[PDB]
């Protein structure tokens, strides 16, 4: 078997069996049986209709006309060109799953999919992508097709716990989810990635905000639980958590500081912090709160909550000026005082407000 | 230590009067060299020989064995070696560098530098510089020197903490330098700018090393044991490996285009790190390792006699064989409820 | 003297059950933010 | 009243017999033997 | 500089006709074969708490919930052992 274990680690999805035979295919809307009965030109009109059909929905797919769903892509096969080649198309396919991943649930997305498996075998080459693109939809069954496309099978593979979803044909659950996230770092490390990611491709179009909607509620859903879930929070994982809460606070979308507002609010309340980390992590909230103007109220509130929980002292005297010039502070605060208690805010404003008058 | 006839690399620490040599593939010992009659202080290493110092007196090794040249004339002992094609450069206490063909055994040239004004604490040779070799000074200054010419071709002003550690990065003109402050500077020599700078709060540098496996990942040891992975593209902390050897860190080094990683200490041990995990999380990969503690008591065990048993204050016990060094075997830590032990590790 | 117990997360249920929802089903984070904040605060 | 609460011990069930299925998750991915790469071009600066 | 008949120079020789190369030759020479040992040129090469290396979990003024941190210590009335209750 140790010849065994060299021949199966040197085995590449280039020298793949399947390539080299129609005894199966692989497909996300049919068997395999009937999978093996279709000729590339069905195919390819069924992507092109479900192009079509996204094009109404949303226009700025027009650009992945070309490069993917054109004649030069029917020709095309990935094995015959060089790295530089397939690295450009895993860029092109990353981008367009980047896309489509917001309309995923929808038949014409499906339509995509399957032509995008039929001709470039992206369940072989570009496994990551296809799984950051299907993970927001979990709890569905189109996911568990997506996941039995894959070949996950080795213990020693990167989305070997997604085996059972696989073998068992059921939705994978969020506890087994918000496990994995807080136990393996590297998973989160992952969703976080993908989030950025995303967040910047989409950024350029204006009026895309609620195309990233379902995604970013569901890196607000799972990171705050996995907070909740781990016995201990140790350094690591807020180490690794706060670039990414750097990146979302000097962000402009509502809801990706929102999220990043959420997990704030649930590393403040579990662990103790350093004086030092408390007066950076307040210095850059109150730095930043007026960018957003629709969020001032609760990055306020997310002080509060962040100088209740921690020690009284742990905020300094920098970034008092800014918290001063903030339009209609007192007003806000006001509000807030109708309903929730605003006292350690105040507690740290006085003895800064008597010396600087 | 690359090699020639064998693509393979050859590891070599020093070991009191003498130095052992393994092959990096398993760690197995290739070699043990002959001893020589004072403490070895300096080594150095091209491929061809290996260089030892030991006094005043430095000699050349030739098959991991033997010495074949031996270097006389300094009166001061030795700290730094440089190996310079088919010439070798030694740099004294008092501050003498002298350069030396090392076949015919004379001296090409003696350079004098002030002790209060420059003291040299490092030394490199720049990859691709045609007869150029850089020097750092306690006192914080670096002068870069043409050996042919015998010229100061220029003069860095540099900081006032101190230079402890230079080391050559993956690029044609950059270096790396290390402070007593802790703190690494990426400088290019050729423009004079400094690309990043990185900052430690456990001592001096010791040693720096440069990942050149497709990662732009930099290591820098401390005296404490701890050692820093610093990302160079964004210019963060990766993650620090803490508690690497109990004792200061000696040498670290990154394997050429490999994800692994050498360090030696004060303890007796020689360690091997591979970055293969997830989140890039160090892991032992494989050691060679003695007593790290001054031994207690030691007895002949068998009437055979190929086999000492020892006890140390580390609360160890181990049998050391006297004929080869494979046969080497350790009985573990004294540990009540041992069960417990393989919950937990020690 | 006085002690008072902070809300804490896994107590309240209206947090909870918005945790326990499918994400496709869920609404946008702002909602989520201001809920959760919002209860995260002590009521007087 | 009743009939909400039984549909929230529903749903409950159902998270449950599928959390079972899939497991608990606290297992990551094991750990795979490393061999050198052979035939590695480097650098000599005795040339320089 | 001779090229050939040294022994550092002669790998690096390319045809027959660079027995003797001039300095502006070696030096792109010596360069590439830098380059090519290195994979190539790094992208690099041409307040916050991860520029620095510290802590981010610290100790609590207040008891911690949860688990408790004990040590047994000796018995009380170790110096004086007795049977009844």
């Amino acid at each position: 078997t140790s010849l065994a274990q060299q021949l199966q680690r040197l085995a590449l999805p280039q020298s793949d069996a399947s390539l080299l035979s129609r005894d199966e295919v692989a497909s996300l809307l049919f068997d395999p049986k009937e999978a093996a009965t279709i000729d590339r030109d069905t195919a390819f009109a069924i992507g092109c209709t479900g192009l079509e059909e996204l094009l109404g929905i949303d226009p700025s797919f027009e650009q992945f006309e070309a490069p993917l769903f054109s004649q030069l892509a029917k020709t095309l096969e990935r094995s015959v060109q060089t790295k530089a080649v397939n690295k450009q198309l895993d860029e092109n396919i990353s981008l367009f799953l980047i896309h489509l991943s917001p309309y995923f649930l929808l038949k014409p997305a499906q339509k995509c999919l399957e032509w995008l498996i039929h001709r470039f075998h992206i369940h072989l080459y570009n496994q990551d992508s296809l799984i950051a693109c299907v993970l927001p939809y979990h709890e569905t069954r189109i996911f568990v097709r997506v996941i039995q496309l894959l070949k996950i099978n080795n213990s020693k593979h990167r989305w070997f716990w997604l085996l059972p979803v696989k073998q068992s044909g059921v939705p994978l659950a969020k506890g087994t989810l918000i496990t994995h996230c807080y136990k393996d770092l590297g998973f989160m490390d992952f969703i976080c990635s993908l989030v950025t990611k995303s967040v910047k491709v989409f950024a350029e179009y204006p009026g895309s905000s609620a195309q990233l909607r379902v995604l970013l509620a569901f890196y607000a859903s799972t990171i705050v639980s996995a907070l909740v879930a781990a016995e201990d929070v140790s350094d690591n994982i807020i180490a690794k958590l706060f670039p990414y809460i750097q990146k979302g606070l000097k962000s402009s979308l509502p809801d990706y500081r929102a999220a990043t507002y959420m997990i704030i609010c649930q590393i403040s309340v579990k662990v103790t912090m350093e004086n030092t980390f408390v007066n950076s992590l307040a210095s850059q909230i109150i730095k930043t709160l007026t960018k957003i103007p629709s969020l001032i109220k609760d990055g306020l509130s997310c002080l509060i909550v962040l100088l209740q929980r921690q020690k009284p002292e742990s905020l300094g005297k920098k970034p008092f000026p800014h918290l001063c010039n903030v339009p209609d502070l007192i007003t806000i605060l006001h509000g807030i005082s109708e309903t929730y208690d605003v006292s350690p805010l105040l507690h740290y404003m006085l003895p800064h407000l008597v010396v600087s008058i | 230590r690359f090699s020639a006839l064998k693509r393979r690399f050859y590891v070599t620490t020093c070991v009191g009067k003498s130095f052992h040599t393994y092959d990096v593939q398993k760690l197995s010992l290739v070699a043990v060299s002959n001893s020589v009659p004072q403490d070895i202080c300096c080594m150095a290493a091209d491929g061809r020989l290996v260089f030892a110092a030991y006094g005043n007196v430095f000699s050349a090794f030739a098959r991991n064995k033997e010495i074949v040249h031996t270097f006389k004339g300094h009166k001061a002992e030795i700290h730094f070696l440089q190996p310079f094609g088919d010439h070798i450069i030694s740099v004294d206490t008092d501050g003498i560098l002298i350069i030396w063909h090392i076949y015919s055994e004379e001296e090409y040239l003696q350079l004098t530098f002030d002790k209060s004004v420059f003291k040299i604490s490092a030394i490199l040779h720049p990859s691709t510089y045609l007869n150029k070799i850089l020097l750092g000074s306690e006192q914080g200054s670096l002068q870069l020197w043409n050996v042919k010419s015998n010229k100061l071709l220029y003069t860095f002003p540099g900081w006032k903490v101190g230079v402890t550690a230079l080391q050559q990065a993956p690029a044609v003109d950059v270096v790396a330098i290390g402070l007593m402050s802790g703190q690494v500077i990426i400088h290019n020599i050729k423009f004079n700018e400094t690309l990043m700078k990185f900052r430690q709060d456990w001592g001096p540098i010791t040693s720096i090393s440069f990942r050149t496996d497709g990662h732009p990942v930099m290591a820098a040891g401390s005296p404490c044991g701890h050692i820093g992975l610093w990302d160079l593209e964004d210019k963060k902390l990766i993650n620090q490996m803490r508690n690497a050897h109990s004792t200061a860190i000696a040498g670290l080094t990154f394997l050429h285009r490999e994800p692994l990683l050498v360090t030696n200490g004060a303890d007796n041990a020689l360690r091997i790190w591979i970055f293969d995990g997830p989140t890039g999380e160090g892991r032992l990969l494989r050691f060679r390792m003695g007593h790290s503690a001054p031994l207690t008591n030691i007895r002949y065990y068998g009437q055979n006699g190929q086999q000492i048993l020892s006890a140390s204050q580390d609360g160890t016990l181990q049998s050391f064989s006297t004929v080869h060094e494979k046969f080497n075997k350790s009985l573990g830590h004294g540990l009540i409820n041992k069960k417990r032990v393989k919950r937990k590790g020690l | 003297n006085e002690l008072v117990q902070l809300p804490l997360t896994e107590n309240i249920p209206a947090i909870s059950e918005l945790l326990h929802t499918p994400a496709h089903v869920l609404p946008s984070a702002a909602f989520l933010c201001s809920m959760f904040v919002n209860s995260l605060l002590l009521s007087k | 009243e009743n009939r909400a609460k039984l549909e929230a011990r529903l749903r409950t069930l159902e998270d449950r017999g599928i959390r079972k299925i899939s497991g608990t998750g606290k297992a990551l991915a094991k750990t795979e033997k490393y061999e050198h790469k052979s035939e590695v071009k480097t650098y000599d600066p005795s040339g320089d | 500089v001779d090229m050939m008949n040294n022994r550092f120079r002669k790998d690096m020789m390319k045809n027959a006709s660079e027995s003797k190369l001039s300095k502006d030759n070696l030096k792109k020479r010596l360069k590439e074969e830098f380059q090519h040992a290195m994979g190539g040129v790094p992208a690099w090469a041409e307040d916050d708490l991860l520029q620095r290396t510290g802590n981010f979990i610290s100790t609590s003024t207040s008891l911690p919930r949860g688990i408790l941190k004990m040590k047994n210590c000796q018995h009380a009335n170790a110096e004086r052992p007795t049977v009844a209750r």
